[PDB]
């Protein structure tokens, strides 16, 4: 989809015109004043209450499809909540109430209100009180910008000079603008940034703040715009930068300003991010699908309790890599445990345990074959539906090659003890699904020097920044219920719109076999994660490598993923409440693997730089089906 | 009725009203409400005979509002418009058509204040867009673009009799004192931190070292340059002082505007020697007749043109 652009005008003498205008330009929208920004009001004192006449321009002037679509409304610039003078207060709260009623009674799908201080604790009460009078679904763009007016204001005021200093803090200071408003209104979906762009970006540091943030819209005044030797408006490299990641982010650009580009069209502007936007860094195979699925929360699948869809077996099948790396696994381990003389005489017992729909069973064969070795094959599965393709493909293809075993293998009794069992078990946070307690019910038909694939996994988990996810999780309340439970479960989430506060660091690790006497699967760690910004965590993604065999490997661990399994997006942990972090902090986390004879669970605790609630006591609000 | 091709109707919302030197009146007006929002220039060399849109000497429609306007001189009248242009206009010979000159869409939100500078060959103007702007009003041209401001500029006014120094005023909290002579030009005056925003300005015609603020809060406030932070003020008004304009006395007086609807006029102590409750809606501007400086006339958003006799 092409880049979604409207125009910012402060100045609207005919609505009918300006529109035509403004759509032949090529902009989307338009935002504009719904009563005459110059027009004070006065609500309580005489003769200026009883002001006779219209308050603004009629509704009958555009269509209600016009007004739904076309139309982001502006707060009137007068209208001051927070002024130090109770008459302007008492005016600005029923002047913003009025303007807002009225941005309602249009249908309007977004209007625009200013963060141009640092208190605004007036302006979101009102706003908060407007939000909870009718259930309208109408969003609320605040208008904040990178670098406060006051921090990119000329050097030319000789007895009052602009700091030269560095102020890490002070130069974030409109964040904390943002994560106050948004703090008092308690995180209300319609409430999201209007981020506007100054000609002198700030810091990495400043631009990072805003990451995991809802930014819906980018405003990029005419004047921050450098000239083509041609003419042509154009940017420089680093408001570049910033363009593409707000791409990634499918924020819709305002472009605001009077043309400071005479011989030029306006369009000129709309044209280049249009350009911008054709030209971007190409997407890889896992930034191409995973696209529907952003910040989408979704339940772990467990397939040991549930029984996976024909479809979801589908969706985890078109994986060539994770076959081809299973093959490899295979071919690698049949060459060590069969010697080139023994080639004829020696097969090999090999059992694929959860064989699913077959293709593990197939990569299997693909593999004894290019090894030139002879293996008896066992399809061990427990998804009777699933036990259905596999029998039609044993009947069909394979013949007496492949024994299909309708089987928990942990119930298992084997004919004949294994040389390699081969499983398809982890999750995004590798034994989400319990493929420990799997395959240590199915050990003990493991030859004593016999193989495992996978041999080893391990779990990773990061602190993450997302204002946006913990919005999402706290949106998955549910009747009947613990009203905090959407808190104390993992979520896969293709995590898009976030920020990696710390690099991943291991968490727990299984190996196979466990030769490893009175075997326990339960885990405490604690993790220590070096935080170098200022910034507020929402929860931990959660990741995985495993070891199939030597240096066959698969890993969603980001610095590691292997190319390809796409489908695997990370885990997420959230906490009930957001923790301020300051840049040097350490954030500590706690996890826990705990288990019962039917049911396994993770709890967790933050415990630096403050303590959380221990999340999932007992498994109440998350278990893993034994 | 003789409306010499101009507008059969004037907009509701009189924000100027300035005598020329002869005696004559222009006017300034915009559409704050209703389906199209937009301004007109009117001449009235019978002040009495205004607002009527058909006893008048000339008059025309500007694109958008008009926040702001002066005087150049005796035939041009400098205009801030909504549209974030500043345009200049100048009566023909006859002094029955108003023809624009130039349009320069340079401000980036609207045009809030404009003032002509002692020379009256430049012009500054102030912006929501928080910049001020100095005007070549021979070449049609900024030379000069400042940001010294943090909030909307609600202010500008040149020095009588300095080409290089003009006072603004802005939401900031900031009353800038200018000199485009010193190669950082503005200077911050005002000391207490908490003061309520300053709103009007007037430099006193005769000491030009001199100049009164109004603030949001309706206290007018006497302010020496050299006294610096010494002061004396008077609360005024019960709402924001709009402006504040000296009348052309020899030992002048003050009128002060007001959201408050109320006219005053001050001695240079600051007391209250006349008051006027004649509007019913916002007072906009005052002009004092050259012909006789008893007179006073005021308009509003009432649309009432209201000829006040002082005291005196
Ligand atoms: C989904 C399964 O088919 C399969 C595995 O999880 C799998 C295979 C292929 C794909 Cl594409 C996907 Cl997405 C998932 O393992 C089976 N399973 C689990 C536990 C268990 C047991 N204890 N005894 C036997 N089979 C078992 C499940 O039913």
């Amino acid at each position: 989809s092409r880049v979604s652009s409207g125009r910012d005008l402060n100045c609207v003498p005919e609505i009918a015109d300006t529109l035509g205008a403004v759509a032949k330009q090529g902009f989307d929208f338009l935002c504009m004043p719904v009563f005459h920004p110059r027009f004070k009001r006065e609500f309580i004192q005489e003769p200026a209450k009883n002001r006779p006449g219209p308050q603004t321009r009629s509704d009958l002037l555009l269509s209600g499809r016009d007004w739904n679509t076309l139309i982001v409304g502006k707060l009137s610039p007068w209208i001051r909540p927070d002024s130090k003078v109770e008459k302007i207060r008492r005016n600005s709260e029923a002047a913003m109430l009025q303007e807002l009623n009225f941005g309602a009674y249009l249908g309007l799908p977004a209007f625009l209100l200013p963060l141009n201080q640092e208190d605004n604790t007036n302006l979101a009460r009102v706003l908060t009180n407007h939000i909870h009078t009718g259930h309208h679904s109408s969003m609320f763009w605040m208008r904040v910008p990178l670098v406060a007016p006051e921090d990119l204001r000329d050097d030319i005021i000789e007895n009052a000079p602009t700091t030269h200093t560095e102020e890490y803090s002070g130069e974030e200071k409109t964040w904390m603008w943002w994560h106050n408003f948004r703090t008092l209104c308690d995180y209300s979906k319609r409430i999201a940034v209007a981020l506007e762009i100054g000609a002198d970006l700030p810091s990495n540091h400043v631009i990072d703040r805003w990451l995991g943030e809802p930014i819906k819209a980018a405003i990029l005044p005419t004047s921050i715009f450098l000239t083509n030797k041609k003419g042509f408006p154009v940017l420089s490299k680093m408001h570049q930068r910033l363009i593409f990641r707000l791409l990634k982010l499918e924020v819709q650009f305002i472009i605001t300003g009077t043309n400071h580009h005479s011989e030029k069209e306006f369009c000129s502007y709309l044209q280049y991010l249009e350009y911008l936007s054709q030209n971007r860094p190409p997407p890889n195979a896992y930034e191409l699908f995973a696209k529907g699925y952003e910040d989408y929360l979704q339940s772990p699948l467990q397939p040991l309790m549930d029984n996976l869809e024909s479809q979801t077996y589908e969706v985890f099948e078109k994986d060539p890599i994770k076959y081809s790396q299973y093959q490899q696994a295979i071919y690698k381990c049949l060459l060590d445990r069969v010697p080139e003389e023994e080639k004829d005489t020696n097969v090999q017992v090999l059992m694929v345990l959860g064989a699913g729909r077959g293709p593990l069973v197939n990569a299997s064969l693909r593999a004894a074959k290019q090894a030139d070795r002879r293996i008896k094959l066992y399809a061990v599965e427990k998804n009777p539906n699933a036990v259905v393709t596999l029998e039609n493909w044993q009947f069909e293809e394979w013949g007496s090659q492949v024994t299909v075993v309708s089987s928990d293998m942990r119930e298992w009794v084997a004919p004949e003890k294994a040389d390699i069992i081969v499983s398809e078990l982890l999750g995004s946070f590798a034994d989400n699904e319990l493929s420990p307690e799997c395959l240590d019910g199915a050990q003990h038909f493991l030859k004593d020097d016999g193989v495992s694939i996978p041999g080893e996994y391990t779990s990773f988990l990061a602190p993450i920044s997302s204002s946006k996810l913990y919005n999402e999780v706290r949106a998955c309340r549910e009747k009947d219920r613990d009203p905090e439970a959407q808190f104390e479960m993992p979520y896969v989430v293709r995590l898009h719109n976030f920020h990696q506060l710390s690099a991943p660091q291991p968490c727990f690790t299984f190996s196979h076999p466990n030769r490893d006497p009175m075997i326990d699967n339960n885990r405490y760690c604690t993790l220590e994660f070096p935080v170098e910004v200022n910034t507020v965590l929402h929860g931990f993604a959660g990741y995985f490598e495993t070891v199939l065999y030597q240096d066959i490997t698969l890993s969603i661990r980001p610095e590691t993923h292997s190319p390809g399994m796409f489908s695997w997006f990370p885990i997420l942990f959230p906490i009930k409440q957001p923790i301020t972090v300051r840049e040097g902090q350490t954030i500590c986390v706690r996890f826990w693997r705990c288990s019962n004879s039917k049911k396994v669970w993770y709890e967790w605790a933050v415990t630096a730089p403050v303590c959380s609630a221990i999340h999932n006591p007992t498994g109440r609000s998350y278990t893993i089906g034994l | 009725n003789l409306p010499p091709n101009a507008p059969a109707c004037m907009e509701r919302q009189l924000e100027a009203a300035r005598y020329r030197s002869d005696g004559a009146l222009l006017l300034g007006a915009s559409s704050l409400s209703g389906r199209c929002w937009a301004g007109s220039l009117w001449l009235f060399k019978d002040p009495c005979a205004a607002p009527n849109e058909g006893f008048c000497s000339a008059g025309v429609q500007t694109e958008a509002g008009v926040a702001d306007l002066t005087w150049v001189g005796e035939r041009g009248i400098l205009v801030a418009s909504d549209s974030g242009a500043v345009e200049l206009w100048e009566l023909d010979e006859n002094e029955t058509l108003i023809v624009s000159k130039f349009c320069k869409y340079e401000h980036d939100d609207i045009v809030s204040t404009v003032s002509v500078l002692s020379s009256g060959t430049q012009a500054v103007s102030g912006s929501k867009d928080i910049c001020i702007k100095v005007w070549d009003l021979a070449q049609q041209v900024v030379l000069s673009s400042y940001r010294a401001h943090a909030a909307q500029v609600t202010c500008v006014a040149a020095s009588p009799h300095k080409d290089s120094v003009f006072l603004s005023c802005s939401e900031d909290n900031r009353i800038l004192l200018w000199d485009t002579r010193c190669p950082k030009p503005a200077s911050q005056i005002g000391c207490s931190a908490p003061g309520y925003l300053p709103t009007s300005l007037a430099w006193h015609p005769q000491q030009s070292e001199v100049f009164v603020f109004g603030d949001e809060n309706g206290t007018v406030s006497l302010v020496d340059t050299k006294s610096t932070s010494c002061v004396l003020s008077s609360a005024v008004h019960s709402q924001c002082v709009t402006g504040l304009v000296f009348s052309p006395h020899s030992v002048p007086f003050l009128a002060s505007l007001s959201e408050d609807c109320s006219l005053a006029v001050l001695d240079s102590s600051l007391s209250e020697l006349f008051r006027s409750q004649a509007h019913r809606d916002f007072v906009r501007d005052a002009t004092w007749s050259p012909l006789n400086h008893s007179l006073l006339t005021t308009v509003g958003w009432d649309h009432q043109v209201v000829h006040h006799v002082v005291p005196t």
